[PDB]
């Protein structure tokens, strides 16, 4: 199988302080891009029977179907995208060894005999579900969550890099990992960081994206997604908001609920389908962990469960340092009164506090955020306990 | 203090005022970087798919043209009631997938004998007459029906389910190993047992252990498979697997996750077909069925009626001795010290299923990996059981 | 030749034609239409078609064999919800509704006067009321006043009941609300009457199940359609309920329900007017104390007075005499307003 | 993106979370000055009479939303319309305020006197 | 091409059909087949192009009834049931004795008992006696459940009970069988028993199909069911 | 008129989303609901302009890529564009001055001058 | 053999004197004409119609499609029970005979007297008192269309289905005048509407609200007389209990 088609990953510029070194590095990257475009264009310019007859035999147009059975070497059971399936022949030129139940055979428009196979069929949905440009966020952009980052690296990175420890100890690599916690703790940021540092194919999925209107399209989409992940091995599948489909299993009455249950049973089956030794891992995030099915999180399916607690005081100050690392703060800003206040501040809340403090600074015609601006911002962004006096 | 909207002069001053001299150049270079990257991605493009053309040594192009002209394409349909053909009404209801249902005759090629209800019929596209039956030819090495002959797990591997393993031994061995004893005790050999218990208790593993001891091949069938895409001809699936089991020597049929099947038109076809293959098939056969699901009631009431599945083995969460035995069994395959107090770990995880125990061992291995140590210590197992199990209160009021 | 070509162009617009939705224009003469057959086609727009009527999602007629955009339809011709036809119009007049002079005036000032004398409102420089709530005890004339309004209106009357909005399929209730309001908007100055509005417009609460969430979604769609982002013009909405206090406060505010008209049980003079207007078609009452019957203090609605007269007619038929007198009228009065209690004495 | 609701408290925490929704702006019922401003905005097209004191009308609407102020303007216009006039007097605004802001109180004094 | 006849309309009869190609069509004339039975739901072989009913086909499975196993051969000879001699004598005299002497019943000018009832502690042989009666009468057996029907949402009234009774009447040496007591918020069971009374009361004249209505206790009794006709014969 | 009559007799062209251009002669496009076909490009359209996930036109039934159509936006959502701007100005809003400034600091200021 | 069958759909709008918007069931909609000889004045919107399969023209009209539960509830034989088989109900049977059948036999008598015929009545009493029998006998005597429905059997788990079933019942009743809808156990659907209440409590209120509007609502009922039987009249809603 073809290896991992990772993201673009342009080299990171380290200074970021708007200095000469940043100019040097950015100009170097631009120089290399220019010599790349020059080469590609010039090599486009420089230098210029049976195939045509086989194209004629194929005809025009040629429909695309999914192979499902192969009775003999000259007959098979293909299914058109509509849903209908036919007992069709395989012409000689079709390379047989590529025929494997679940491929994308090319079918003649009339008498749908197999005239070819499509190695890459990936439908637009699963194609956009594949990460092409790595997110700019990085582990350096994550404050705190040292244990969480360590666990995710042990889960989806250590088997990818030197894995000899895993079989040296005899334990299996953790097939799949799920992140949970209150909203805004860093579940999606930690997946962005993984995608930025990964060396494998990263497949971002919304979870609710897998559900499709037409009957059989949901399980087909899930099957295609994981088939791409395996064929793109090594790969990482990030199904964000798994609770969109991960809710408690209950007996279904309507057709739509039956289709939803079918899609999730397909996802669970295909999660069981690949071995843990395989280099395809799944990563799922949710806020309502308690509402998930107690079969998607089975120890035999998703062993790890990375908790994302609301940041503590030191993690709060780390996040504040990270998000104020690009500000022109004054010398008066303590930043300690804010992390003092016993609240439920999260990473998102701290980032919004920083943004609001910047907006207060703009409101004063000044570009140097002060302690007073942070003070008003914290109250401004914090929305909404025990009556005051009961608990001293 | 009313907020004052930023005037155009303020906008102009704030933009430039304090700024890096290089900032303009930086911004321009970064924008040019993005434009250049877009240009590269635009000018590479058009990656050739190169469809599955075999080397020209295999192209009999004239023959493909002739088979295109001659060989008709047949749509695949699911057959239904025979409507009493008997050479007087040679008609059948066939459901052509999502297209429609029809009532069609035979073909000169086919015969009435090999066409019945339920198999895959290849109908034509004009008259829709059944032109060739296409048995699913399932024999599924691409999916479930484990078909494992002698599972690697043995009698020593299973730990804790001693009462359970003894009841299983009785039912699926004493007839299988000593048929004469049941014959001379005047009783039909146990037709089967339903192994019910909380999930992860290991009932599957205990069954595979006795299968390895019986030296009879172990067949494990999942239910979700034939709930999902491979629905319909599941009756023919179980037909062919029971048939090959008859061709096979002494066997051990095992249905796990059968709750999905038991809990229904094609599904109902599947269990009435297994009724035909259990009641209709003589109960004296060596294809003993091993039913197993957590649900003890979701099974269809017509299934456990006498003359069928006869007893039920109640698996329960392993006890302290069971838990330490499971811990030792799972740690045998791990690089750990020789002085690990597995009784301590068994104590620390009460009401813990076997799957939880294997996850605890895996987490102990991961904890040992974390400190970059080739040997896992007892502290690693303690931390693993602290992490997995439990997902001041018990230390300050109890003592 | 030009006459012949024009005849051919007119002939291509013949029937039958498949209806489609004009998705988006591509050129001056071509467009993308989604035919109701479940497919999208890139077709050719007829030149004679007026262009600015060709708006997105507008229902257009396509040639049967070529899908060419042959002609454009009225904006909401294919509306699922039906209007009130000429024959469907009720025969109740304002005269048949005795009394409720102030109720009639307050309904007319919002549902009738703006449609016929908008110059008055423009001269005064105020927005005429767009929405009235008709609440009170049961059987006091609400639905009759709605029927009378439908009779005496030049508007496009749309009659719905509140429970009709609640659909089995998810998202179909709000869709029906959207379609009925869109039909009213795309039509002439129109009136929407939603009888039993409190079936869906009960006070919003923390819904904990799918059904309650869907009903509150219907209510929210009603609110956002009445006074949402895109305002409606010449679309007056009448809704009647028995329990106004259970209605959502967002529904009971000016701009959505500018007038909450109370329909109390008839008092003294109103009872006399109701008796006179119901016994007008009645036979002569041979000088019975109708004024005293009115004068009796009893909490009876107009429906009860109609019942009293109806019972009088039934008794007169039963004893075979066409002229009612005090005996059968009195028996009818006792029968209708019985108000039997038998309540255990310890309560009072 | 802009969102509006009357019940923020029932909105999900994952949606109210900052970074997804910043600056949760509250629209409190207008105070007396804001009510006067709304009255002057919605009475711009009316034909007011010399001697109209919209400040008194604003003071007559304690805790009244802007929609109720517009309804007060509309009802005063209708009181003018009923007498077939075009100008609107202070008395018209007073009765309009009385009619629009009319609400059901606690009729039972015994229930109302439960609390001190 | 097979179609499901939606209904028959009078014009002299016209029928609208739903062909298996998800299309609904009207027929001014009913094909080349008779048009008197023509049940509203009877599958019909309609023309592939002109769509006229060439001929009618046998009926189809109605889901739960196919799931409602017949077990037509129950294999009892009263030697399986023991200790219930009076009970089986009562059952015989209540079901099969009127079945063969229905003539002596109409001589009296009264109707035969349309359903027997029994009650007793669980495991006392109530189902075994039902199977024994089915064997000795060679009558079709249906094992309708009692606690299962209380669930399955609102709809287990005139959708399954009626389904159980309806198509049993064509393979009709038949004995349909109610089991453990059932409940003979709380509104679904009310609908279930309303369907029971107004469907069992709407029974057959010859009573070729009988109901046996075994229960588990005598504590909960509905007079509308325990009356004559529905459930009067009590064992 | 005669030319229009002539082009009105040709069948409409199906629309479709080209997932990718397989080759300098073949293009694989999904058309709802016929399925996915590997169509060719006629003489007119240059294939380098055939970008993935762009709406196209396929001929009568030969399925030849013959025109590139604007990007697919389904009508149910394309209706949500505010084509006709509503007539409500800040001058007709009483009070809410602070609210207006706060909403402008997120709706206007970021878009207008992101440099700040 | 010569017949070809016809597509069936519902008319949606009358674009002009000839062009009709017609939507075929589970299919697309068209603008179609009508047959030369046909009563265009009756082809109202929503009227089920038949279309020629080829030319797609209005071939013939169809009666409105009847709901399957409405069908089974309307096609139950009353058993032609006479009036003799009631007994001991002389005053009540005479009263109900008046209120139901008198408008169905000599409506001109009511027209002259000066009243509108009463729209229906209630029979309350202990179970087994023969209210169902009395209504069944009334129906047999009148020899008119009779919908015998039992309340608590029209309630459904699906949210909007019970009110829809009530609507379909009354639509059949209006289509098949003269008709008598006997709804037994109205105590089920009809119940003093109250606040709070579980989703079910409210759903039943919504149903009662439909029944109410479907009886005395904007659209006046004609020749459709209702008979409602219950054992608990006291719990009935005052709006339902209102005249
Ligand atoms: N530990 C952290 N350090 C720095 N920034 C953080 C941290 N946690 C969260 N943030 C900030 O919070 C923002 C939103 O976080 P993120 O998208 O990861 O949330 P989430 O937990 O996945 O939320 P949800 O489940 O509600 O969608 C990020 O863009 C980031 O700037
Ligand atoms: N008694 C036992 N001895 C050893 N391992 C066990 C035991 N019970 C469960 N396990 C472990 O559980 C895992 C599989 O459990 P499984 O048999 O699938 O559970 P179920 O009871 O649901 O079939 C295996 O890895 C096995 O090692
Ligand atoms: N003002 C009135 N004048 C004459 N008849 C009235 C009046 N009010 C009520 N009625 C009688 O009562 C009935 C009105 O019922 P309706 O208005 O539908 O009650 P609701 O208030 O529940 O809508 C009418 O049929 C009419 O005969
Ligand atoms: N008198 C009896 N003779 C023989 N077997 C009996 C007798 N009574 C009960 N049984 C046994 O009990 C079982 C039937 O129980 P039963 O009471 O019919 O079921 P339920 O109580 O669930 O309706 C059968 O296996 C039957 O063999
Ligand atoms: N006058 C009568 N009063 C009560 N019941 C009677 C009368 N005449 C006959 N019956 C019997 O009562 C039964 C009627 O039941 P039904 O009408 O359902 O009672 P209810 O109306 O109380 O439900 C009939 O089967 C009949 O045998
Ligand atoms: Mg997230
Ligand atoms: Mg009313």
């Amino acid at each position: 199988t073809k290896g991992p088609d990772a993201a673009s990953k342009l080299p990171l510029v380290t200074p970021h302080t708007q200095c000469r070194l940043k100019l040097l590095k950015l100009e170097r990257i631009k120089d290399y891009l220019l010599m790349e475009e020059e080469f590609i264009r010039n090599q486009e310019q420089m230098k210029p029977e049976e195939r045509s007859k086989v194209d004629d035999l194929r005809g025009t147009p040629m429909s695309v179907g999914t192979l499902e059975e192969i009775i003999d070497d000259n007959h098979a059971i293909v299914s058109t995208s509509v849903g209908s399936e036919h007992y069709v022949s395989i012409l000689s030129f079709v390379d047989k060894d590529l025929l494997e139940p679940g491929c994308s055979v090319l079918l003649n428009h009339k008498v749908h005999a197999v005239i070819g196979v499509l190695m890459d069929d990936t439908d637009p949905l699963v194609t956009v579900m594949k990460v092409e440009k790595a997110p700019q966020e990085t582990y350096a952009d994550i404050g705190g969550l040292d244990n969480q980052i360590q666990e995710i690296k042990e889960s989806v990175e250590l088997p990818l890099t030197h894995p000899e420890y895993y079989e040296e100890m005899g334990i299996k690599p953790p097939k799949g990992v799920i992140l949970y916690g209150p909203p805004g703790t860093g579940k999606t940021l930690l997946a962005k960081a993984v995608a930025n540092q990964t060396s494998a194919t990263f497949l971002r999925v919304v979870g609710s994206e897998l559900i499709q209107k037409y009957l059989g399209d949901g399980p087909k989409l899930v099957r295609e997604l994981f088939r791409v992940a395996e064929e793109h091995a090594p790969s990482i599948v990030f199904i964000d908001e798994i609770d969109a489909i991960g809710t408690k299993r209950y007996d279904s009455n309507s057709g739509g609920e039956r289709e939803i249950q079918r899609t999730m049973l397909e996802l669970l089956n295909q999660l069981d389908g690949f071995d843990s030794r395989g280099d395809v891992k799944v990563i799922m995030a949710t806020n309502r962990i308690e509402t998930l099915d107690p079969a998607l999180i089975r120890p035999g399916r998703i062993d790890r469960k990375i908790e994302f607690p609301l940041p503590d005081e030191k993690t709060k100050k780390r996040i504040f340092q990270i998000h104020t690392s690009r500000m022109t703060l004054a010398d008066d800003v303590t930043l300690d009164d804010l992390i003092m206040a016993k609240d439920d501040l999260s990473g998102a809340d701290i980032k919004a506090i920083c943004t609001e403090a910047g907006l207060m600074a703009l409101r004063e015609r000044r570009m140097k955020v002060t302690n007073e601006d942070f003070k008003k911002s914290k109250e401004n962004v914090l929305y909404k306990g025990t009556p005051e006096g009961l608990y001293l | 203090k009313p907020i004052r909207a930023l005037d155009e002069g303020d906008i102009a001053l704030l933009k430039t005022y304090g700024q890096s001299t290089y900032s303009r150049q930086i911004k321009q270079v970064e924008d040019d970087i993005q434009q250049l990257l877009k240009k590269i991605n635009e000018l590479t493009g058009i990656k050739e798919s190169d469809t599955g053309l075999a080397p020209p040594a295999l192209w009999d192009l004239a023959a493909d043209k002739q088979t295109l002209q001659s060989e008709q394409p047949l749509q695949v349909a699911r057959c239904t009631k025979i409507i009493n053909a008997d050479s007087e009404d040679p008609k059948y209801i066939i459901n052509v997938k999502q297209f429609a249902k029809f009532v069609v005759d035979l073909s000169d090629q086919v015969a009435p004998t090999d066409i019945e209800e339920g198999m895959r019929v290849g109908v034509d596209r004009n008259k829709y007459q059944i032109h060739i039956p296409l048995p699913p030819k399932i024999d599924p090495t691409v999916t479930m029906m484990q078909v494992e002959e002698k599972p690697d797990v043995t009698y020593s591997d299973v730990g804790g389910c001693k009462e359970q393993i003894e009841k299983l031994r009785e039912v699926v061995e004493t007839p299988l190993l000593h048929p004469e004893r049941f014959v001379n005790l005047g009783i039909e050999p146990p037709k089967g047992v339903l192994l019910f218990g909380p999930p992860g208790t290991g009932k599957t593993l205990c069954a595979r252990a006795v299968a390895n001891r019986t030296d009879a091949c172990f067949i494990r069938v999942i239910g979700s498979e034939l709930v999902q895409k491979y629905v319909g001809e599941g009756a023919r699936m179980v037909r062919e697997l029971f048939e090959m089991a008859r061709t096979k020597k002494a066997c051990l049929i095992f249905f796990d996750e059968i709750d999905a099947i038991g809990g229904d038109n094609e599904v109902q076809r599947t269990m009435l077909e297994l009724i035909n293959q259990l009641d209709g098939f003589d109960p004296r056969g060596n294809i003993k069925v091993l039913m197993a699901t957590n649900r003890p009631d979701t099974l269809d009431p017509a299934l456990m009626r006498p003359g069928r599945l006869d007893r039920k083995i109640e698996f329960s969460l392993p006890d302290l001795e069971g838990r330490t035995h499971i811990f030792k069994i799972h740690a045998r395959s791990m690089s750990v010290e020789r002085d690990i107090r597995f009784e301590l770990l068994a104590r620390l995880c009460p009401n813990s299923t076997g799957a939880e125990i294997r996850s605890v061992c895996t987490e102990a291995g991961m904890f040992a990996i974390r400190a970059r140590r080739k040997i896992a210590t007892e502290k690693d197992f303690l931390e693993a059981v602290n992490k997995v199990i439990k997902s001041t209160p018990r230390y300050m009021t109890y003592n | 030749e030009f006459l012949h070509a024009q005849e051919e162009v007119k002939r291509i617009q013949s029937i039958p034609l498949v209806i489609g939705q004009f998705l988006e224009a591509v050129d001056q003469n071509t467009a993308i239409v989604g035919s109701t057959t479940g497919s999208n086609y890139y077709v050719r727009i007829l030149s004679t078609i007026d262009r600015e009527l060709l708006k997105p999602n507008a229902s257009v007629a396509l040639h049967k064999h070529s899908n060419a955009l042959v002609d454009v339809l009225p904006p909401e011709a294919d509306s699922s919800i039906m209007m009130l036809t000429s024959d469907q119009k009720p025969d109740v007049m304002y005269a048949d509704i005795g009394g409720m002079d102030i109720q009639k005036q307050e309904v007319r000032e919002a549902v009738e006067l703006p449609l016929t004398h908008f110059e008055l409102y423009k001269q005064i420089g105020i927005d005429p009321p767009r929405g009235v709530l008709m609440y009170g005890p049961p059987g006091c004339g609400k639905t009759m006043l709605a029927k009378a309004v439908a009779h005496h209106t030049t508007a496009a009357f749309i009659r719905v009941v509140g429970s009709e909005f609640v659909q089995k399929y998810l998202g179909e209730g709000p869709r029906m609300v959207r379609d009925v309001f869109r039909l009213a908007k795309e039509n002439a100055p129109a009136i929407i009457f939603i009888d039993e509005i409190d079936a869906i417009a009960t006070k919003r609460f923390d819904a904990q199940t799918g059904a309650d969430r869907e009903v509150q979604r219907i209510l929210l769609e009603l609110l956002n359609q009445m006074d949402g982002f895109d305002q409606n013009v010449n679309v007056k909405v009448i809704m009647a309920t028995n329990r106004a206090d259970t209605l959502d406060p967002a529904l009971l505010r000016p701009g959505r329900l500018d007038r909450k008209i109370e329909f109390p049980l008839p008092d003294r003079r109103q009872k006399r007017l109701i008796f006179s207007t119901i016994t007008s078609k009645m036979n002569l009452s041979e000088e019975v104390d109708l004024e005293d019957y009115v004068a009796r203090p009893d909490k009876i609605s107009g429906a009860d007075i109609n019942s009293i007269c109806q019972e009088s007619g039934m008794l007169a038929v039963r004893e075979n005499r066409y002229i009612v007198l005090a005996k059968d009228f009195e028996k009818a009065y006792k029968t209708v307003i019985k108000k039997d209690e038998q309540e255990h004495e310890f309560y009072k | 993106v802009i969102m509006a609701t009357n019940r923020i408290d029932i909105l999900d925490s994952a949606l109210l979370r900052p970074g997804r929704i910043d600056r949760k702006i509250e629209f409190p019922p207008p105070n007396e000055e804001a009510r006067l401003d709304i009255l002057k905005i919605h009475s711009r097209k009316m034909n007011l009479t010399r001697g109209i004191n919209l400040r008194k009308i604003a003071e007559l609407m304690p805790g009244a939303s802007g929609a109720e102020v517009k309804g007060v303007c509309t009802e005063a216009g209708m009181y003018a319309l009923r007498e077939r006039r075009v100008h609107v007097t202070q008395e018209d605004f007073e009765m309009a305020v009385a009619k629009v802001m009319q609400k059901d109180s606690e009729k039972n004094m015994s229930i109302k006197k439960l609390w001190k | 091409l097979v179609s499901n006849v939606i209904e028959l309309l009078d014009v002299g009869k016209c029928a609208v059909i739903k062909t298996s190609t998800r299309q609904t069509y009207f027929l001014p004339v009913i094909g080349l087949v008779d048009a008197e039975k023509l049940k509203p739901g009877d599958l019909v072989g309609v023309n592939k192009d002109s769509y006229l009913i060439l001929e009618t086909l046998p009926t189809e499975y109605d889901s739960r009834v196919k799931a409602m196993e017949v077990d037509e051969r129950p294999t009892e000879q009263y030697s399986d049931i023991g200790g219930l001699d009076k009970q089986i004598q009562e059952l015989v005299e209540a079901i099969v004795l009127p079945m063969n002497h229905k003539e002596k019943f109409e001589n009296l000018g009264i109707q035969p008992p349309k359903g027997v009832l029994m009650y007793g502690p669980p495991g006392t042989g109530k189902t075994l006696l039902a199977r024994a009666c089915a064997a000795q009468t060679k009558a079709t057996f249906l094992k309708l459940a009692g606690p299962q029907l209380v669930q399955m949402f609102i709809g287990d009234g005139a959708k399954l009970v009626r389904d159980a009774f309806a198509l049993a009447k064509e393979k009709a040496p038949s004995i349909i069988f109610i089991d453990e007591l059932d409940a003979i918020g709380d509104r679904e069971v009310q609908r279930t028993m309303l369907e029971l009374l107004n469907q069992l009361d709407g029974f057959q004249p010859n009573t070729q199909v009988k109901v046996i209505a075994a229960t588990n206790r005598v504590d909960i009794l509905d007079p509308a069911l325990l009356r004559s006709g529905r459930l009067d014969r009590k064992i | 008129l005669r030319e229009e009559l002539q082009l009105l007799q040709e069948q409409g062209s199906y629309v479709g989303e080209v997932v990718r251009a397989m080759d300098k002669k073949k293009v694989l496009v999904k058309v709802h609901p016929e399925g996915k076909f590997v169509v060719d490009v006629d003489k007119n359209i240059d294939i380098n302009d055939v970008t993935p996930n762009c709406r196209v036109a396929l001929r009568n039934d030969s399925y030849t890529l013959h025109k590139i159509l604007p990007n697919k936006v389904d009508p149910l959502v394309s209706l949500m564009m505010v084509e006709k701007v509503p007539d409500s100005t800040y001058e007709m809003i009483g009070g809410l001055d602070k609210q207006i400034k706060e909403i402008k600091e997120v709706i206007e200021l970021p878009v207008k001058h992101p440099e700040l | 053999l010569q017949s070809v069958g016809q597509i069936v759909g519902e008319v949606l709008k009358q674009l002009t004197e000839e062009k009709f918007i017609v939507k075929a069931t589970n299919g697309p909609r068209y603008v179609v004409g009508c047959r030369r000889q046909l009563d265009k004045s009756k082809l109202k919107p929503g009227t089920r119609v038949a279309l020629d399969m080829t030319t797609l023209t209005i071939m013939r009209y169809l009666p409105r499609e009847v709901d399957p539960l409405v069908y089974n509830m309307s096609h139950e034989d009353p058993g032609n029970v006479s009036y003799s088989e009631i007994g001991g109900l002389s005053e009540q049977i005479r009263e109900l005979r008046e209120v139901i059948e008198l408008p169905l036999t000599n409506p001109e008598l009511f027209q002259r007297v000066g009243i509108i015929p009463p729209k229906g009545c209630l029979l309350y009493g202990p179970p087994g008192t023969g209210k169902t029998l009395l209504a069944r006998a009334v129906a047999s005597q009148l020899d008119c269309n009779f919908l015998k429905v039992v309340s608590s059997s029209i309630v459904d788990k699906y949210i909007g289905e019970s009110a829809r079933l009530i609507r379909e019942m009354f639509n059949y009743a209006r289509d098949h005048q003269p008709c008598i809808i006997f709804m037994d156990e109205i105590d089920a659907i009809g119940g003093r509407r109250f606040s709070e209440g579980t989703s079910a409590d409210r759903e039943i209120q919504r149903t009662l609200m439909e029944l109410l509007n479907q009886m005395d609502g904007f659209d006046t009922l004609h020749r459709v007389k209702m008979i409602m039987a219950t054992n608990r009249p006291d719990t009935l809603d005052p709006a339902l209990l209102r005249p």
